[PDB]
Formats: structure tokens, sequence, C-alpha cells
């Protein structure tokens, strides 16, 4: 869910 | 001088690609010395818990050198 994880 | 550039990243980028160069350079130290590596491993999972590649190396240094007494681990990572 995390923008920075994608 | 990767790194060294890294100065130069717009602050939106600036986070992923600081774990992205950090994670190289632990993997760099992994194959100099482990305990840089586990080090850096252990800043980047403080920093982004989320990351799975720095946790299955991190386990893997530490099954290595506990000759496997971590399966606790092992499972709550699985």
């Amino acid at each position: 869910d995390d923008p920075l994880l994608k | 001088q990767s790194l060294e550039a890294l100065n130069n990243v717009s602050p939106q980028n600036k986070e992923a690609l600081s774990i992205t160069l950090h994670y190289n350079k632990a993997r760099v130290e992994e194959v100099s010395n482990q305990s840089e590596a586990e080090k850096l491993y252990s800043k980047l999972m403080e920093k982004c818990p989320g990351y799975t590649s720095n946790k299955i190396r991190y386990i893997y240094l530490l099954a290595l050198k506990s000759n496997g007494n971590n399966y606790a681990d092992v499972q709550q990572l699985l």
C-alpha cells in the first residue's frame, strides 16, 4: 500500500 | 560516485534511490565483509520494513551465523 514501495 | 551524486537527487525519488543504493552497498559489503552488510541491512529494515530482499538476505546471513537456529524468523518471514 506504500507508494514508496510501488 | 553514485552515493556522492545522490545528494543531487530530487527529493521525491531521493528516499527510494537512497534505499536502493544502500541495498547495493550492503550487497557489496556482504561480498567483502558481512558485518557492515548486516549493519546496513538493519539500517534499511528500520528505514523500510516492507522490503523483502533486505530481510531475506539479513535472515540468511543470520542463519549462516546461527547454523539455522532462527527457524522462527524464517517462518515469520514466510
